[PDB]
RNA sequence: GGAGAUCGUGAGCUGGGUUUAGACCGUCGUGAGACAGGUCGGUUACUAUCUACUAGAGGUGCCCGAGGUCUGCGGGUAAGC
RNA sequence: AAGAGCAUAAGUCAGCCUGACGUUAUUCAGCAUAGCAGUGGAUGACGAGACGAAAGUCGGCUCUAGCGAACUUUUGAGCC
RNA sequence: CCCUAACUGGAGUCCGGUGAAGCUUACAUUCUAGUGCACAGUCUAGAGACCUCUAGGGGGAAGUGAAGACCCCGUGGAGC
RNA sequence: UGGGGCCCCGAAAAUUGACGGGGCUCAAGUCGACCACCGAUACCACGGAGUACCGCAAGGUAAUCUCGUAGGAAGGCGUUG
RNA sequence: GAGUGUGACAGUCACUUAGAUGUACGCCAAAAGACCGGAACAUGUCCCUGAGUACCGUGCGUUGGAUAUCGUGCGUGAAUCUGGGGGGCACCAACCUCCAAAACUAAAUACUCCUUGAGACCGAUAGCGAAAUAGUAGGGUGACCGAACGCUGAAAAGUACCCCGAGAAGGGAGGUGCAAAGUGCCUGAAACCUGAUAGUGAUGGAACGAUACGGCAUGAAAGGAUCUCUGGCAUGAAGGAAUCAUUCGCGAGGAUGUAGUACGAAUGUCACUGCCAGUGUCGUAUCUUACGUUUUGAAGAACGGGCCAGGGAGUGUAUCUUGGUGGCAAUGGCUAACCUUUUAUCUGGGCAGCCGAAGCGAAAGCAACAUGUGCGCAGCCUUUUGGCGAGGCACGACGUAU
RNA sequence: UUAUGCUAUCAGGUGGAUGGCUCGGCUCAAGAGCUUAUGAAGGACGUGCCAAGCUGCGAUAAGCCCGGGGUAGGUG
């Protein structure tokens, strides 16, 4: 803290002079007494006791990385741009298997002609991207 | 410490753009009559002794700085000069060649004067102790190997 | 300008920042007008909560032909399909770019109020 | 006669009792051990700085210089009961 | 228990019944002001009924006490 | 012991030499009463008090020795 | 006989001592009123300092700012490098 | 032009320094040669391919290892290519993957007795305990514990000669030295002690001081010279008389007028004067029972300090949170190790990874608003009362769990 | 002529702080990395003209011999 600020003051901003000992003036080192006397600082911080649910293996679960249908809509010409996906006929051909994406979800609106291939799409996302003209091809 | 490289390399501009402003310059103690900022033909970089330099400072109206560093370098005061660091020392002059060329070896000795190329050109060079407005001296060759040197 | 303006002025480390305050009061006291004086006390708040605007909200409640003062960054997530006129603090790359193709201007604080120290028509976003 | 003076008085004394460590008796407790129960035994440290008092001196103060003889502001007494 | 409530009754008797129902949201008060656990206790909502001509009443016994975290085990329905 | 006396040797007293230690925030020539954390040389009001030195024994400085060993407390120990 | 004012007896404590002391009697005590004066850093005034907020700045306002422990915040002095 | 020494600040006086050289024994070492040989093909009722081992039961330790770590105590214990093991409880099947129980193996890595370099390090009570006659003096039977002591001067030129003294002590006189700095000797503080000067002092009351006024001594420098002392005149805020007259009041006194007069802090100006500010001590008047701490409460007969000097207490790593200032900013931000070092800097790289970008749910799993609406501050416009209105507030709609 | 004393200053003594210097220490980095029965490290004792400690050396005892560097003084 500031040091210099307290060269005079005795106890340095700390009250009593018994106060500042050791662990008996934060009750107990660590996140201790949490069932006794530290049961609402528990609450309020997330220390609460207790076990809910379980674990799968996470050599089999898996978080897919996602997109809406919006983004891929208002940036497809900046794909086409960097190189990620051509126009062909009109309809912007973007596959998802190379962006890293592997789920379209259908956040947003769709105009353009959108030929989007990718390993699942939402029921919504399929809707908004039928809806504009385009389609949509699960990619294995 | 740490500085990020896209500040680092926006607070080296900063120091490189303080090198052209005359009042800054003139600001640090830096004593010249020349016009910033001082530019040079690329002949400077394979003038292999301090003659030649002393010489071409003298042209450029810079040895006046260099006469300034070389006549106020002072002992400084306490515990300094038992641990290594017994004079106080001042910058003068930066010279900045386009690649390693025997200017560097030429200017090294100039007192207060530090010579480097474009590469090795970090914010300390260009502005000691955190004030810019060294005295700088640049050659074709560093202007030509500067376009995106920061950026 | 009060002890309290001098703090918050004298605290700030950025030389344009402050120079932009004092001729923004400066601007005010002449003009008459509290649009200069409220940019420089929006400028003189906190850097943390300094306006970071992105172009989905300049699309959105702006119109044709509207000049836009963003005491702050003009960011570049979203699109652009009118001309405005944007004075920023600062403009983020891909925002600049953005308002470029769109056929509108990016100046800065100081070029709008050299261009109408008026301030007549200045929406003022954040 | 009674009572007060740190139940006056241990840098005055004594150490008999209570209030250490040992042991015995009785009573409690499974026990270690405990008893506002008893019994035997059981270390009293200090060169007095200041103050107070008791006596003995040296100075100055008062003052022609010195000596002698007195007075009595006061203090004390139980000087007897 | 104590205090409060109640008379064409919140009492007594008789007919028919099982609302001593599954699920769920707020606000109170334990904990005025003003954080604080599982709990209650008042309003509601979804689905089912009872009694009643209907209005209504019924989320036990007129209201306020009769009870207990996490972990663990057992059990109920269907799922991961 | 009533009830103390005299005497002897060593200390002490005085002198020459040698020569430490322990208490100590400061001042301090005190006495009474009150007040003040309810036990004051220093406060308040009075009364006394010229200063210095020597000897005396210990009234006071809640005299000095010493983070109470009795009692309590410690989510402190040890032995049994 | 009743209701009142002041005073008296009831009324004894321990180092000599406390209306603060001297002392005071149509008061220097008590009661009902009154006059004039004394007496603070309060109040008023003058000059000055600091602070709070506002003003671009000069500067403006403050009867409605100036005490301060635990503590928060701000600005400065000093040593060594 | 890194420094160090040199009778004081040294690029040019010396050692040096950048740079070139020499170097025996050893260390590495490529060309040029000799030495053994290696790799496939087809072949099949053929042969070999690690045992108290793999594995299993039970106990214990250990581990994050959970019915799913490794170890090993006891017991059991195989198969041989048509074979055996693994794929986080076991068994069956598919699929994938490997060959144990025998053995060797540089480099990248770790440490610092030692060598060299460097330092926002310490500067002698610090830094090692030791600026080393230091693990020494000293302490302990022993394991072991453990200091203090640095500085003459440029050059000894380290005091000749004489006197006192018993004196190789010491003192005076005298000299060397710019200077005694005169042998643990540079500067040389305070405590403590001795002497002198000033004030006071044997009639005197104590937190030792603060404020005002005087006596005595000082007041050279650094402080004043319209400054110090003493008066006149002008303007004078707040306040405001004395005396006299009238009238009231039992009286002390009040009211009215004189009079808001004369005066009055201070601000200017003119004479007058040479001291004043200050310092030391003493006296007089008023006020204060010290400091820190524990305390509801301290001068306490509560605790700490005899005095003086020096030393002596919010520091670092990792991690989480938030402010002030900045960089970049959904086409996001940062890079970590590491490479580049021309010796720790630095420049250019380093997209692994973390956070943000989509949430809800234990999990499978599913997956949203690029404003549909109302109000409205700053701000702009305006017949100055309204309009538009970023951010803000309140709804509506939607994702998912129940 | 007031002693014992009190306070302030000054001179001197005792003392060794402050200041200045420093061949030491600490920390970090870079190299190099074993030795010993062919008798080590460590220790005891001896060892100098006058030499007590430390250091070096071992009855050849602060030393002996040989090749290289250096060259005018040396005798820790
Ligand atoms: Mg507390
Ligand atoms: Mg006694
Ligand atoms: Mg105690
Ligand atoms: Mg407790
Ligand atoms: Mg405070
Ligand atoms: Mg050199
Ligand atoms: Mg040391
Ligand atoms: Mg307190
Ligand atoms: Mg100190």
């Amino acid at each position: 803290m500031d040091t210099k600020k307290f060269r005079g003051s005795r106890t340095c901003g700390g009250g009593t002079h018994k106060n500042r000992r050791g662990a008996g003036n934060r009750g107990g080192r660590g996140k201790a007494g949490g069932c006794k006397h530290h049961f609402v600082r528990a609450m309020m911080r997330g220390y609460s006791y207790g076990k809910h649910g379980f674990k799968r293996p996470d050599e089999v679960s898996r978080d897919v990385s996602i997109v809406n249908v919006g983004e891929l809509d208002e940036l497809a010409s900046y794909l086409v741009e960097e190189g990620l996906a051509e126009v062909k006929d009109g309809a912007y051909h973007i596959n998802l298997e190379n962006l890293g994406i592997e789920k379209v979800l259908g956040s947003g609106r769709v105009t353009k002609n959108l030929v989007v291939t990718s390993e699942e799409f939402s029921a919504s996302a399929r809707e908004k991207i039928e809806n504009a003209g385009g389609s949509c091809i699960d990619a294995e | 410490e740490k500085v990020n490289t896209k500040e680092r390399r926006y607070a080296i501009r900063s120091a490189i753009a303080a090198t052209t402003d005359p009042t800054l310059v003139s600001l640090r103690g830096h004593i010249f009559e020349a016009e910033l900022p001082i530019v040079a033909v690329n002949d400077l970089e394979s003038l292999e002794r301090t003659k030649q330099v002393i010489e071409f400072l003298e042209a450029a109206g810079l040895y006046e700085d260099v006469l300034r560093a070389k006549y106020g370098r002072h002992i400084r005061a306490g515990r300094g000069k038992l641990r290594g660091r017994k004079y106080k020392h001042k910058k003068s002059v930066l010279i900045v060649a386009g690649e390693n060329t025997p200017i560097l070896k030429a200017a090294r000795n100039l007192s207060g004067v530090d010579v480097v190329t474009v590469d090795s050109l970090n914010a300390e060079l260009l502005a000691p102790g955190t004030h810019a407005g060294r005295l700088t001296v640049w050659t074709e060759s560093a202007i030509g190997k500067l376009e995106g040197a920061f950026q | 300008m009060g002890k309290k303006s001098l703090v918050k002025l004298t605290r700030k480390t950025n030389p344009r920042i402050v120079s932009l305050i004092l001729t923004l009061k400066e601007r005010a006291n002449g003009d008459s007008a509290p649009i200069w004086k409220d940019i420089a006390k929006r400028l003189e708040a906190p850097s943390r909560n300094y306006a970071a605007v992105n172009i989905s909200k300049i699309n959105r409640h702006t119109a044709e032909d509207d000049v836009l003062l963003i005491p702050g960054k003009v960011l570049g997530a979203g699109l652009l399909d009118h001309p405005v006129t944007i004075a920023a603090l600062t403009f983020s790359d891909s925002a600049f770019e953005k308002i470029t193709e769109a056929g509108g201007k990016c100046l800065s604080l100081e070029e709008i109020m050299e261009a109408n120290p008026k301030g007549s028509g200045i929406r003022i976003f954040r």
